[PDB]
């Protein structure tokens, strides 16, 4: 009877979706591929002492990369984090291994360019069992780097130095433009650490690993300013929902 | 005397103006300051520019009232206005209620 | 491959997930941000003046020297760089901690996870069927409420008017969850508005986070198979009486018969003297175990705008 025809190609009564940050979206990412291994979040604050962050990662108050580390110091003791090791300390403490936890959060360095922002995100893992090896460092990191830009790319592990761990390296994807690219670092957890957190390293042993969150995230979406993240243009920010 | 009695009859006026008269006292005591100006036609040549001085300076002070009241009662209308806007904070907010698995 | 056991974690239904309020927020039309934790002192201090923030001696620069207090520096911020770049219309939220001097707290600082977010512009943008209005308190509380929601214990929350230097004194209120202060919520002072060079009307809010992660796991509870009656009444009272004390008090004094209770008018003018306004309240009634009749439908309804007379006033 009654022909009520409408335009069924109106645009429908809605309020327009919201999106995540893009390094949300990396850090998620990241969460669901480690969180199948295992691997639990921890969060903790971002000022701390310098105990967490550098005596108990085998960084004496005379050592180099302490006072020539770019930090934002408030007195002599308290300090805006260069990392996220304050929970993993903690977590080693409070339990016998196993341990397999991933723990990203902000840090601050002193740096500002338009490939440094003077807080970024960073990703950092750590796994401690019975016969945890160099091998095991380099499936795990091998395996994290392809399914994180999806493809059978050219990656290389590369010798280098963390106070903190022993043997160290630091791990390189094969750049668009044919060079390699630095993309984190990791290596064995230095028997001082383990030693001073109570855990045996002649009985366990452990690999850890860290990771700039805008690095990985300019390189996943072409993002080429590292300075858009933090001035966050709604326009920007759109393109990632 | 004089050189104050007449800035205290004009601070005086512009204190208790209720709407924006405030030009009303404004045009009324710059007139008897002017006026003032012109009781300048005589006194030592030397000291003429001291009284020039000293009466601008009075001009200056009531000037200096008027900005200050001219500047309450536009706060006082602003006032009014955040009085009239309160709003019932308890009143359920506007939303489409959320649905579950 | 790394050789381990398979041992399970630890879990909690009673979590609520951080990522779970961003996705709603997301579905309510808010854009995540992330800003410096590090702000300008000269306008937090207006935003928050008289509290003494914790300050870098040795900061990139001074407008980025001061530990933030809240998260409305880096937000209010974030919108006037967009009106900047003519976007009048940001609806924006962020997640992160704020730095609050506390000789209480581990370093003299004590760092709160918390969640906030600010609304400014037309409701949506335009449309053929939607009419142009500007966003004003109620939406933000109504997103509000669909946040608090997630926990289970909306019921337990009060919108408190309460003062607070950056906002409307007539146009903002305290949260409180079970009689603590969890937040803040309401329109940006004029004048704020003013020195920060805002386009118009904006609207914040801001969480302590740890006080809502949790959230109350489901028990069945008997449904009644037995009809149920819906009563209306209109009830005078004083214009600065809160319509949610009101409510509260017909689902608290009504007994296990009053199931529902429901505000759907709001009125005052031509009927209603001056200082005064008329609610428009919803009474449903069920038993669980027989079907009600007029005689003790009425009798609750009369029971329950007897305990607006003494503490309210009379009906119409
Ligand atoms: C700073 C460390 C802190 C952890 C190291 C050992 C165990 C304590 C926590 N972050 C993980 C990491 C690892 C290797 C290389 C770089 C890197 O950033």
């Amino acid at each position: 009877l009654a022909a009520e025809t409408i335009d069924v190609s109106l645009p429908g009564r809605r309020i327009e979706n919201g999106g995540l940050h893009p390094v949300t979206r990396t850090i998620d990412r990241i969460e669901s591929f480690f969180g199948e291994l295992g691997f639990t979040v921890a969060t903790g604050p971002e000022i701390e002492d310098d105990y967490h962050n550098f005596d108990a990662l085998n960084i004496p108050g005379h050592h180099p990369a302490r006072a020539d580390h770019d930090t934002f110091w408030f007195d002599t003791t308290r300090l805006l984090r260069t990392q996220t090791s304050g929970v993993q300390i903690r977590t080693m403490k409070a339990q016998q291994p196993p341990i397999r936890i991933i723990a990203p959060g902000r840090v601050y360095r002193n740096d500002y360019d338009q490939t440094h922002t003077p807080m970024f995100h960073q990703m950092e893992g750590l796994i401690v069992d019975t016969n945890i090896s160099f091998t095991n460092l380099k499936g795990t990191l091998h395996d994290f780097l392809r399914n994180f830009f999806e493809e059978d790319l050219q990656i290389r592990f590369r010798p280098s130095y963390f106070p903190f761990t022993e043997p160290s390296a630091e791990v390189d994807v094969m750049g668009k433009n044919g060079k390699w690219l630095e993309v984190l670092g990791c290596g064995m957890v230095h028997p001082n650490v383990l030693r001073n957190v109570g855990i045996d390293p002649e009985v366990y042993s452990g690999f850890a690993f860290g990771m700039g969150m805008e690095r990985l995230t300019m390189l996943r979406y072409g993002v080429t300013d590292l300075r858009s993240f933090f001035e966050n243009d709604l326009r920007f920010l759109k393109q990632f929902k | 005397e004089l050189v104050a009695s007449a800035k205290a009859a004009i601070s005086q006026a512009s204190d208790v103006a209720a709407l924006d008269n405030v030009r009303v006292e404004y045009l009324g005591k710059k007139g008897h300051l002017t006026l003032q100006m012109t009781t300048l036609r005589e006194l030592p040549p030397e000291e003429r520019p001291a009284a020039g001085a000293v009466i601008n300076e009075a001009k200056e002070q009531v000037q200096q009232a008027l900005n200050a009241r001219k500047a309450e009662l536009e706060s006082a209308a602003l006032n009014a206005r955040l009085a009239a806007e309160t709003i019932d904070v308890s009143l359920p907010g506007r939303r489409i209620e959320n649905g579950g698995l | 491959p790394v050789q381990a056991s398979l041992i399970m974690g630890t879990h909690r239904e009673a979590d609520l997930s951080l990522k779970r309020v961003k996705t709603l927020l997301n579905d309510k039309g808010y854009q995540e941000v992330i800003t410096y934790s590090f702000v300008d002192p000269k306008v937090q201090q207006m935003i928050h003046p008289g509290v003494e923030a914790l300050l870098l001696p040795s900061p990139i620069s001074v407008e980025m020297s001061a530990m933030r207090l809240s998260l409305w520096t880096g937000l209010l911020a974030t919108v006037v760089y967009n009106q900047n770049r003519q976007q009048n219309r940001v609806r924006i939220f962020e997640s992160g901690l704020r730095f609050v001097p506390d000789t209480q707290a581990p370093l003299g600082i004590r760092q709160d996870l918390m969640l906030a977010g600010v609304i400014c512009g037309n409701r949506y943008e335009e449309h053929w069927n939607l009419a142009k209005e500007t966003v004003d308190f109620y939406d933000l509380k109504g997103d509000l409420e669909s946040v608090l929601d997630l926990t289970g214990k909306l019921n337990e929350v009060e919108f408190r008017a309460e003062a607070n230097p950056a906002l409307h004194p007539g146009q903002s209120a305290a949260i409180y969850l079970k009689g603590e202060r969890i937040g803040f919520v309401g329109v940006v002072h004029p004048e704020l508005e003013r020195k920060l060079d805002l386009n118009g009307r904006t609207l914040v809010f801001e969480l302590e986070w740890n006080k809502l992660a949790d959230r109350v796991v489901p028990q069945a509870r008997e449904i009644s198979r037995f009809p149920a009656n819906r009563r209306d009444i209109a009830v005078v009272v004083a214009e600065n009486v809160p319509a949610a004390d009101i409510l509260s008090e017909c689902k608290k004094v009504g007994v296990n018969q009053v199931v529902g209770v429901n505000l759907f008018d709001v009125y005052r003018g031509k009927g209603v003297a001056e200082g005064y306004k008329s609610l428009a309240i919803s009474l449903i009634l069920q038993d669980t175990s027989r079907t009600l009749e007029e005689e003790e439908i009425a009798a609750t309804v009369a029971k329950c705008v007897e305990a607006l007379k003494e503490r309210f006033q009379a009906s119409l």
